[PDB]
């Protein structure tokens, strides 16, 4: 099978990698603009796209053209861009290429916020009028493939995407911390029922708004998502492989996925799935604080680049030493994903901080200090924060923003026995 | 099952507490006990990446006084001090750990320890990739301590050995190190060997192939564009620097496998500088050459003002 | 822009708009012609005149 | 102020020194955001790239060193003590 990755940045590079492990031949595409992104050199073939910048990747004719000249069997839209565009999906089918995603109508139904909310209500899920109180953003990762002639949908895991600045996500957490196994089961059971009811095939993330023991449907995303990584760390799964397996015609039963609440196209069955440990994904963006605690995209050449690297530390990046960062695209620079065994949330936070402190970037401003300060917050020490937390503490946090020393013979250095602030020193 | 059984049995008898590695020497179906290491080992990492265990955390737990049954380890063949029970443990995927050392080659393929300051250091990352290293930009590698610089560990789901070696090579290539000489080239050359495509080699392989393997070791000003290689290959024919080509004209001719791919001019363009020479080898993305596709209000305000 | 970014500090979504309004505006009173007015530049020439000037250098 | 300072022969600075070509107002006017002055030309950064020639303990010491530095370009000394 041949795979065309109709996207760029880190997600493209991500998909290229799983495709390579599986043995597929990959074809990447790049806007004249995005010439040095890592995903280009990583693929087997890389055709240049006509346009330039973000809008270049939307050129349906161009992609379908690349897919025709390279004889690509499947087409993966990644996320954003054409990933949820029904016209493109149908156009691929038409051209006789497998669109790695749901059906064309499913994208129309879900793509329509009004239509989806209706489908939601129809499948028995509470919804917003529009303006909920003290809420948490809880998402349930769903995998849906056909078994027999019906659609089976499994809830592989859940995440906490509350930490967001002006609606842009900064920190995702898996699993969602502090949810009664009543509410949890309630969310998983709602997600797989809504997914199977609209005949989805492939990955989909059901979003919810949680407040206490009450929750409400928010939206559905029939695509792979940026925070799919914390699900992988806590599940063991390679969600991209699954996506492809489903795309290639594999059935629910032959996917061999871990147990969990599912909807066998009839009634719901099972116990919430198993989510080993705790994982945190931090979005390190190339951006800095302006005057009014404003956010200015960064830009520059990564003169020094060295992400955190250890056991339980994963980095889905797009950057590399030398790469020139442009504000013409998404300011995401790297996705640092730490995970820890057990359940010590406090241990998980410590690790996230350390991972960030060992992240060396130079030549471009990052939000590493911000993220770093946002983790210190005491409220967060309870396992989670609400949707307004990051936006309210922004000004207070924005306001909050070893080198080899040679020794000549006969000299010794008095080093800091522990970390801390200097208060007094002796005379040279 | 015989090797797992030999290990557990041996370790219970000597009354061991903690981690231990029993080394055997297999040869077909015949094997022999070689040695026991009652300590954590450098390659404990591949076992972690396939079982999900944090071997260091277990060591501690046991040292702290935890009992066998309280550690809650996964199944496997175990020896209850007298008899052996259980089915072999479950190892998911395949893991390969590569030892990147700050060392260089010398005289007759001899091996020397490298030294210097890592001006550029960037461990390969991504999923299925783990790096246990003490290196960081600025760190100055001393010839005085062991040469191990980093340990690159790649894992792959299922069991395609082919996929594992591939992942391993890619990992090693994306590893950027500048300032200290390493053996990333040697390891890279070593993964490419064929006998090794069978899944394994024996104790002598790397020594009988050492000499063979030891030997085998752009900005644009506005208005310019760069013609890149569509896929890997060897440059056979390139256009000269400074010629006018019509939309569609032949510009470069590469020789990937056995056939020839012809890169054509996106459209009317003059060639500027050419970064590739015939014979040379390039890979997907590689820039082949640079080219250029083919009233003043303000000046009137000046002409006017001066006329006044 | 350095001047505007400093002497003006509010835009939630897009500031890039109001910015290039203060910029394109302030430009009119910082251009070459104005500078030439106070003799901060010896002249503002028709670029075809570049040679005639350089020529006087040897 | 820095421009002048870095066009000189030597720069004698005290640990609390922060030298930089661009003031936080300039780093900001250029759209690079906002930084606090203690994070521009740390006596540690400039101590290494050869920008600060002499590092003084305090203000009185810096003036002491300045007096001494000039002394070499001012003449010979009459009283001198040879080592062992």
């Amino acid at each position: 099978a041949s795979l065309l990755v109709a996207n760029r940045g880190e997600i493209a590079l991500r998909i290229i990698r799983t495709a390579t492990e599986l043995g597929m031949r990959t074809v990447a595409v790049y806007a004249a603009d995005d010439a040095h992104s890592p995903h280009v050199h990583a693929a087997d073939e890389a055709m240049p796209l006509p346009g330039s910048g973000p809008p270049a990747y939307l050129n349906q004719a161009a992609l379908l053209a690349v897919a025709e000249n390279t004889g690509a069997t499947l087409i993966h839209p990644g996320y954003g861009f054409l990933s949820e565009n029904a016209e493109f999906a149908k156009a691929c089918a038409a051209a006789s290429h497998t669109f790695v995603g749901p059906d064309g109508r499913v994208l129309e139904l879900l793509g329509n916020k009004t239509a989806a909310r209706r489908a939601a209500i129809a499948a028995g899920v509470p919804t917003l009028a529009a303006l909920l109180g003290d809420a948490r953003h809880i998402e349930v990762q769903v995998v849906a493939a056909p078994a027999g002639h019906q659609t089976h949908a499994l809830a592989v895991g859940d995440r906490d995407c509350s930490m967001q600045r002006r609606y842009q996500k900064l920190i995702e957490i898996a699993p969602a911390q502090g949810l009664s196994e009543e509410l949890r089961r309630a969310l998983h059971q709602a997600a797989v029922r809504l997914c199977a009811r609209v005949g989805l095939r492939g990955l989909a993330t059901v979003e919810f708004l949680v407040s206490g023991e009450r929750f409400v449907f928010l939206e559905v995303n029939p695509r792979i998502q940026v925070e799919h990584t914390v699900t992988e760390q806590t599940t063991g799964l390679d969600l991209v492989a699954v996506q492809l397996a489903i795309a290639g015609g594999e059935s629910y039963y032959r996917l061999g996925l871990p147990a969990g609440i599912a909807s066998d196209g009839t009634e719901v069955i099972g116990e919430p799935a198993a989510q080993r440990g705790i994982a945190i994904q931090l979005r390190v963006n190339a951006e800095t604080f302006g005057a009014d605690f404003s956010v200015l995209p960064s830009a520059g050449t990564l003169t020094a680049f060295c992400p955190p690297s250890g056991p339980g530390v994963r980095v889905d990046t797009y950057g590399r030493p030398g790469l020139v960062v442009s504000p013409q695209y998404d300011s995401l620079l790297a996705k640092v994903i730490v995970a820890v065994h057990g359940s010590s949330w406090r241990a998980a936070m410590r690790k996230a901080d350390t991972a960030l402190s060992e992240f060396g970037v130079e030549g471009v401003a990052t939000n590493i200090g911000f993220l770093r300060r946002l983790l210190a917050e005491q409220r967060l020490e309870t396992g989670w924060v609400n949707t307004d937390f990051v936006d309210e503490k922004l000004p207070e946090l924005a306001a909050a923003a070893p080198g080899a020393v040679e020794l000549y013979p006969g000299e010794d250095a008095l080093r800091a026995q522990l970390a801390g602030t200097v208060v007094e020193v002796a005379p040279e | 099952r015989a090797l797992h059984q030999a290990a557990v049995r041996l370790c219970a008898r000597v009354g061991l507490r903690g981690l231990a590695t029993v080394e055997f020497l297999v040869s077909g179906e015949r094997f022999v006990f070689l040695e026991v290491n009652p300590r954590i080992q450098v390659e404990h990492t591949v076992t972690e990446q396939t079982t999900g265990l944090d071997l260091v955390a277990v060591q501690l737990a046991i040292a702290g006084g935890e009992s066998y049954y309280r550690l809650g380890l996964p199944a496997g063949i175990a020896s209850d001090g007298t008899e052996v029970i259980g089915e072999p443990a479950a190892q998911r995927g395949i893991a390969i750990q590569l030892r990147v050392n700050a060392e260089t080659f010398g005289a007759d393929f001899s091996v020397l320890p490298s030294a210097g300051t890592l001006t550029a250091f960037c461990p390969p990352s991504g999923p299925g990739v783990r790096v246990d290293t003490y290196g960081r930009p600025g760190l100055v590698v001393s010839p005085q301590y062991d040469s191990l610089l980093a340990k690159v560990i790649v894992a792959v789901h299922g069991s395609s050995w082919r996929a594992a070696m591939r992942k391993a090579d890619t990992a090693l290539s994306e590893f950027g190190v500048e300032g200290v000489a390493t053996n990333i080239g040697f390891l890279r050359r070593l993964l490419a060997e064929q006998r090794l495509e069978t899944g394994w080699v024996n104790t002598d392989f790397v020594d009988e192939k050492l000499p063979e393997l030891a030997a085998a070791a752009v900005e644009l000003y506005p208005g310019e564009d760069a013609l890149r290689a569509q896929l890997a290959g060897t440059v056979v024919e390139v256009a000269p620097e400074g010629a006018d080509y019509p939309a569609g004209a032949q510009l470069v001719v590469l020789e990937a496998m056995k056939m020839q791919h012809v890169l054509a001019a996106p459209d009317a363009l003059r060639t500027v500088r050419v970064l590739v020479t015939p014979g040379q080898v390039v890979g997907t993305g590689d820039p082949l050459l640079v080219f250029t596709r083919t009233t003043r209000a303000d000046l009137d305000e000046v002409i006017e003002r001066h006329a006044r | 822009e350095s001047a505007v970014r400093l002497g003006y500090r509010t835009d939630p979504a897009e500031r890039q708009n109001l910015f290039d309004r203060l910029v394109a505006a302030a430009y009119q009173h910082g251009k070459a012609l104005r500078a030439a007015t106070t003799f901060e530049l010896d002249d503002v020439i028709d670029p075809a005149a570049s040679r005639a000037w350089i020529t006087r250098l040897s | 102020n820095a421009a002048l300072a870095g066009v000189c022969d030597v720069i004698i600075a005290t640990p609390d020194a922060n030298i930089g070509m661009g003031g936080p107002a300039m780093i900001e006017g250029g759209g690079l955001g906002v930084y606090p002055p203690e994070a521009i030309g740390p006596i540690a950064v400039q101590r290494r790239n050869g920008v600060v020639g002499l590092v003084a303990r305090d203000e009185a010491h810096a003036v002491s060193l300045a007096k001494q530095y000039l002394s070499y370009f001012q003449g010979r000394l009459d009283r001198w003590q040879a080592p062992d």
